[PDB]
């Protein structure tokens, strides 16, 4: 039943270093990271099933700091979102943002240079022009292979607020950007001009009572896209009933623990389609959501991530740790479902079976094919973690599925961790 | 820049 | 205090 | 005196892009200076594949291809000039692409009937069946050029790849499909319209992605002018009807921007039995872009109705709806009226004109927004003459 999970690699280790994004592209053999300085790290699995490891492919500086002369404000070059392309040509192309500009990024490999000049040697050492008679054009020759990647486009000035999301659209043509309350749509291919397709902004900003937290494409249905809110409500989009999406086709909201803390719990901070696109799954601080689509009242399933933290929402909130934004994978059949906690722990929720294990992302178990051993949590028998040994500043916040394969990247705040299937 | 009118490419 | 949608009323 | 084209032929490597660029659209200099020979063993291959990639160059090295024919030696040689366009045609921005497509087929003039089938097909089955849909999107534009041209044999092995690009796995490529759909159809003979072109259109109409769909529109203009009007209800109508009713806006929008293309093709018995009542629904549409759009299209659909019918289809079909236009919400939708809807008096005439129409105007002219007053007041030329 269980996977078998077992250490590969870890890469890493500074606020600067810490990583804040990750994201496997379509074929699943490139992986890229994104970090609090605005640094994109690509990884490239050797392919020489296929349990290759992976080795730094490519490393570019996605976005510098800048100040908001406007408003003077500095502007964080966090990367907050990787999302790549589907593979148009033997380049790859990925769109990087952080919270006000995103960057369509070509990455390309190149192995040949020219050879060959007329008015002087490949030193740089000139000749006369009067002894030049025969005019010779430069010859290609092979060279080492490098990876290059360069900004192709930039996306800026659009959003107001904080940009949280970015998702193509299964058309090939267009993307959305969510900020706090407003979600704009992009031409791939045109940077001076986006379509505002849903404002939720009040007139009177003492009003405001909800923000966006994510929105996300329908994988295959190229109209449909949701996004959830502070206060826990996804609203499904349709892009055929009208230009304007302000009119949600369906919302999703479900109906003895109405604590003080409850308004704050209930943020959804990532909502996930499956591959299929028929189930839709949610995070918020305690609990995992999975939804039918066609059933608007309620979930169908739901996980507590770490039931033991419901008592603990006190001491949570006086160091901010209730406000973490944790996120949620599927992977490639939609059977298992994963998201991260403290601790360094993250959680897999088997859907088949029902089953729960939480495994630990630590150097401890720094062997490559060493099986992590399930963690159990207890408010002690042997082998158990007490709850108040946890360490809340280890969070995985980040993590990402293979597409196809049994392969997970876990991140931790400054290393990144890649696990396999015991073969 | 940012139009709630249908730009030409969506048209 | 870090809630997002009050840092949002604040600065507008 | 060779000294200059020297410093042309190593800008080429010069990291400066203005530089470079500035070599690449003097290349007819290079060319000329070096020879016809050497151009094609020398110069050709350097420019086959260019590790620079900018699009100004690169698109700048597209427009100079084309024009490359005399300086590689003429007709005899011209096929030499396709390896550096077909690299053109895989790169990932969409104006190379074009540029480069259309030096294909502008060069695909110049290929004998031997040469076609003997460099340039092959070329279009390599852009067709290639791994990178970019190729296959490029691959689209160039069945038309060299269809006409090409042995039977040859051009039905061309209709099977232009099927499979109908039914490719990627939007992109089925966008491309969809846009070239019609003129290929106009180079096929009418038998393999009728068979094969129509399946290829329903399908395409039909498909999942609204971006492709509302192509099929265009797809629909120009099929039916090649069908003979006894064919169309058979064959177009079906197709065209379930596009006005489309559940994508989108697609709807297409429709009523080109209502009076659509209008034409058909005819005016077709324009009557269905036309009428479709544009009624536009103009009725939920959204707002849709009635703009069938707004604007209010004076040049009536006045190409039959004289048969002209002025009593106007006022007991077309013109109630008028009405509501009149008071629509949306400022854009009213705008669009108040610059066409003047234009309806010389043909319903001054008495219809003053007992209908003139209602209508005055209700406008006292509209709060200024952009509906002023089309109103900007189009008084033709109400004139006729009150």
């Amino acid at each position: 039943n269980d996977i078998q999970w077992c250490f590969s690699q870890v890469k890493g280790a500074a606020e600067a270093d810490i990583i804040s994004t990750v994201e496997f592209n379509h074929s699943g053999e490139l992986l890229a990271t994104g970090d609090k300085g605005g640094r994109v790290v690509i990884f490239q699995q050797e392919q020489e099933h296929s349990r290759g490891e992976y080795n730094v492919y490519s490393t570019f500086q996605s976005h510098e700091p800048e100040f908001d002369y406007l408003k003077s404000l500095e502007i964080e070059e966090k990367i907050n979102k990787i999302r790549w392309l589907p593979q148009k040509n033997a380049a790859q192309f990925l769109l990087s943002t952080n919270d006000k500009t995103i960057k369509l990024w070509k990455i390309s490999e190149r192995d040949k240079r020219p050879e060959g000049y007329n008015l002087k040697e490949e030193d740089g050492r000139y000749r006369d022009p009067t002894t030049v008679t025969t005019l010779r054009v430069p010859v290609f020759r092979p060279m080492d292979l490098m990876v290059e990647a360069s900004p192709r486009r930039i996306f800026a000035n659009a959003h107001t607020y904080h940009i949280n999301s970015i998702s193509i659209n299964s058309d090939y043509e267009t993307y959305l950007s969510a900020d706090d309350l407003r979600i704009n749509l992009w031409h791939l291919e045109i940077t001076d001009r986006s379509f505002n397709i849903v404002d939720i902004k009040p007139a009177n900003m003492e009003e405001l009572t909800e923000v966006i937290t994510a929105a996300e494409f329908h994988p295959n249905s190229c109209n449909t896209f949701v996004y959830s809110s502070s206060k826990g409500t996804i609203r499904l989009c349709d892009m055929r009933a009208s230009a304007l999406c302000d009119r949600h086709s369906k919302l999703f909201e479900e109906p003895s623990n109405r604590s003080f803390f409850s308004e704050i719990i209930s943020s959804i901070s990532d909502v996930k389609f499956s591959h299929s696109g028929r189930y839709m799954m949610t995070r918020d601080y305690l609990s995992v959501k999975i939804w039918d689509l066609n059933m608007e009242n309620r979930p169908v399933e739901t996980y507590q991530v770490h039931e033991y933290l419901r008592s603990k929402l006190c001491s949570l909130y006086e160091n901010d740790c209730i406000f973490d934004k944790f996120e949620c994978c599927w992977n490639g059949s939609d059977s298992v479902v994963m998201t991260g906690s403290y601790n360094n722990f993250f959680r897999m929720f088997d859907r088949n079976t029902k089953r729960d294990i939480t495994l630990e992302a630590s150097r401890e178990n720094n062997k490559p094919r060493t099986v992590l051993k399930p963690r159990k949590v207890c408010a002690r028998k042997k082998d158990e973690i007490s709850v108040d040994s946890l360490d809340f500043n280890k969070k995985i916040l980040h993590t990402a599925w293979h597409p196809k394969e049994n392969i997970i990247a876990v991140a931790t705040t400054n290393n990144l961790y890649i696990f396999q299937d015991k073969v | 820049h940012v139009t709630r009118r249908t730009p030409d490419y969506f048209l | 205090h870090s809630s997002r949608l009050h840092q949002i009323k604040q600065e507008e | 005196s060779l000294y200059p084209i020297a410093v042309l032929i190593d800008e080429l490597r010069n990291e400066d892009v203005q530089l470079r660029l500035n070599s690449i659209k003097k290349l007819s200099t290079i060319a000329l200076a070096l020879g016809v020979e050497r151009t094609r063993s020398e110069l050709l291959p350097f420019l086959t594949d260019t590790i620079y990639d900018e699009d100004e160059v690169l698109l700048a090295l597209a427009e100079q291809l084309g024009t490359f024919t005399t300086l590689v030696g003429g007709p005899e040689y011209v096929h030499c000039l396709l390896p550096p366009l077909e690299s053109l045609a895989t790169v990932e921005e969409t104006v190379v692409r074009d540029k480069a497509v259309e030096s294909l087929r502008a060069i695909s003039h110049e290929h004998s009937p031997s040469d076609l089938e003997a460099h340039f097909v092959p070329l279009v089955k390599r852009l067709a069946g290639g791994d990178w849909f970019t190729s296959r999107t490029s691959a689209c534009g160039l069945f038309s050029v060299c269809y006409p041209r090409v042995s039977s044999a040859v051009k039905a092995e061309l209709r099977q790849y232009f099927r499979n690009l109908c039914s490719d796995d990627t939007p992109m490529v089925r966008r491309a499909a969809a846009s070239k759909l019609g003129e290929f159809a106009k180079v096929l003979e009418l038998d393999n319209v009728k068979s094969e072109i129509i399946p290829m259109f329903s399908n395409l109409a039909s498909d999942e992605q609204d971006s492709v769909r509302l192509l099929a529109v265009e797809a629909c203009v120009n099929i039916a002018q090649l069908l003979p009007q006894e064919d169309l209800e058979a064959l177009v109508m079906p197709t065209l009807r379930q596009a006005a009713e489309d559940k994508s806006w989108r697609v709807r929008y297409m429709v009523a921007d080109k209502f009076t293309e659509l209008q034409k093709a058909v005819g005016p018995e077709i324009t009557k039995t269905d036309l009428v009542p479709a544009f009624q629904n536009l103009m009725k549409d939920c959204e707002a872009e849709v009635r703009a759009a069938a707004s604007h299209k209010v004076k040049e659909f009536c006045e190409n109705l039959s004289a048969d019918c002209r002025e009593n289809v106007i006022m007991s079909q077309i013109l109630p709806c008028i009405k509501e236009l009149v008071s629509d919400a949306n400022q854009h939708v009213k705008s669009a009226l108040a610059s066409v809807i003047m234009g309806l008096s010389p043909i319903l005439g001054k008495d219809n004109t003053i007992e209908h129409l003139l209602p209508l105007f005055l209700a406008q002219l006292k509209d709060e927004c200024p952009e509906v007053r002023l089309n109103i007041i900007s189009n008084l030329d033709c109400v004139n003459e006729v009150i």
